């Protein structure tokens, strides 16, 4: 047993998402906290979201959350530190989303054609951005990226994550 | 170790030559290290172009550099340094992070799902608390430096990694906060690498 302890105050739901994914896979037990922690081992632990992600996405292999090959994992990559540097903020959001939108425009899920990494992170740092729950409420939202939230938002994993912790 | 092809795989033919679009006003000291790194180990066609983007880039950016690998650099005003393949299918791949965590990868070392982690985690404290960071943080993120590298001679173990190419680069390119003797001890040990002290120096 993996054990994850999170901020019950502010869940991180990627994390989650990941946990709810892989949980079939690995053994992992997530505690009630006031901070995000992956105890690993003794003296091995992990606090950052992204590095909590890529660690059961290496130990889960069967689940293939970091894609099948090299430049999938490098696309997971990329849309990791999308979500953490301009997703995460709220300048200049129209053109991330847009940029988001295009990416999207001929893909179903972000890498290769199913479940990623990179899904999980864009999908839970959306979720809980100010600006894109704004556009939703003004119906401004761009098309594919409206199409593929929502198709995530309805899986069941997704619902599931989000009946536990969403408040 | 593994062969480049086998790093690749199925296309080792489609990756095998790399495109960087990078900024002349922000250039990537990690991926001009990394370039260096590669060269000493493959056999690398590279050549420099310059995007109508821009005008007068400086002449040691300009000169900055059957083959393995091709590797053409391309100035340009992108707000963030980009990465492009032939496959186009593929999106480019932004952030000097992640081509560096690419272009290591070709030297094909493995490493366990903790290790391979930790390693990504020392990447995105050089590029998400320290490259844009406070002051404050950047003394958090130096004291966690000092205890790891008290505890081994590179960031994440015995070996260099990109960890270290990239946290080493980003440290020059910001410029303050008192270094910790790890630290020092850690940052004379990679500037006494050739290609480390050789891409800075070109950045003069």
């Amino acid at each position: 047993t993996l054990s994850l302890t999170v901020n019950s105050g502010d869940p991180p739901l990627g994390a989650l998402l990941a946990v709810e994914h892989v949980k079939d896979d690995v053994s992992i037990s997530v505690e009630e906290g006031k901070e995000n922690i992956l105890h690993v081992s003794e003296n091995v632990i992990f606090t950052d979201v992204n590095s909590i992600l890529r660690y059961l996405a290496r130990v889960a292999t069967t689940a293939g959350l970091y894609g099948s090959n090299l430049m999938e994992h490098t696309e997971i990559d990329h849309w990791l530190e999308f979500s953490a540097t301009k997703l995460s903020s709220s300048d200049s959001f129209t053109s991330t989303i847009n940029e988001l939108n295009h990416s999207l425009s001929l893909r179903t899920y972000l890498v290769g054609n199913s479940l990623s990494l990179a899904d999980l992170s864009v999908w839970a740092t959306l979720k809980g951005n100010a600006a894109w729950q704004e556009q939703l409420k003004q119906k401004k939202a761009p098309v594919h990226v409206k199409r593929w939230f929502g198709f995530l938002e309805a899986q069941q994993a997704f619902q599931s994550v989000g009946t536990k912790w969403d408040v | 170790a593994l062969d480049l092809n086998s790093v690749l795989g199925k296309d080792y033919g489609a990756l095998k030559d790399i495109v960087i679009n990078a900024n002349p006003a922000s250039p990537p000291l990690s991926l001009l290290v990394l370039h260096r790194l590669l060269c000493e180990h493959f056999r690398v066609l590279s050549t420099v172009h310059t995007h109508d983007s821009v005008k007068s880039v400086p002449e040691n950016l300009l000169k900055c550099f059957d083959y393995q690998l091709g590797f053409t650099l391309i100035w340009k005003n992108v707000p963030k340094t980009q990465m492009k393949f032939s496959i186009q299918t593929m999106c480019p791949i932004e952030g000097e992070g992640n081509i560096a965590r690419f272009l290591f990868s070709l030297f094909g070392q493995k490493h366990n799902a903790v290790n391979a982690t930790l390693i990504d985690s020392w990447v995105d404290i050089a590029i998400f608390q320290l490259k844009e960071g406070s002051s404050k943080e950047k003394a958090a993120v130096f004291r966690s430096m000092n205890s790891a590298l008290g505890k081994s001679p590179w960031l994440a173990g015995n070996e260099l990694t990109v960890a270290d190419v990239v946290l080493w680069s980003v440290l020059q390119q910001i410029g303050s906060v008192t270094v910790p003797a790890n630290v020092q001890r850690w940052m004379r040990s990679c500037e006494n690498l050739a290609p480390f002290n050789t891409a800075l120096k070109l950045l003069k």
